[PDB]
């Protein structure tokens, strides 16, 4: 009558990757010497948020 | 029917009470169970097929 393959079952999942690992956002300041002066001065700040299931990060 | 071991007594199939086959009565009868072993084959979808038994007699006394 009928022979079936026993094939058609079948189960499904999705999967997706919509953020880059860092996100980076700048607080910098600036550096006023005066001519040929020599010093130096604290710039800022830079903050390097973490994004899902990031655990370690090597950057350039 | 008419002597002391069979005075109102029922034949019945074995296991199953409620189907009497002879009751008070002299017919001499047998009765056939049937049991099945099986393996399906694999991935064969049937619907209504039969199964056909015969039964022929060979002699009788
Ligand atoms: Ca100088
Ligand atoms: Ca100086
Ligand atoms: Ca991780
Ligand atoms: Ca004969």
């Amino acid at each position: 009558t009928t022979q079936s393959p026993l094939n058609s079952f079948y189960a499904t999942g999705t999967a997706q990757a919509v953020s880059e690992p860092i996100d980076v956002e700048s607080h910098l300041g600036s550096i006023t010497p005066a001519a040929g002066a020599q010093g130096s001065d604290d710039i800022g700040y830079a903050i390097v948020w973490i994004k899902d299931q990031v655990n370690d990060v090597k950057l350039k | 029917p008419d002597k002391t071991g069979y005075t109102n007594t029922s034949i019945w199939v074995p296991g199953e009470p409620d189907k009497i086959i002879v009751y008070n009565e002299t017919k001499p009868v047998a009765i056939l169970n049937f049991k099945a072993f099986y393996e399906a084959k694999e991935g064969m979808l049937f619907d209504s097929l039969p199964v056909i038994f015969n039964f022929q007699v060979l002699q009788v006394g």
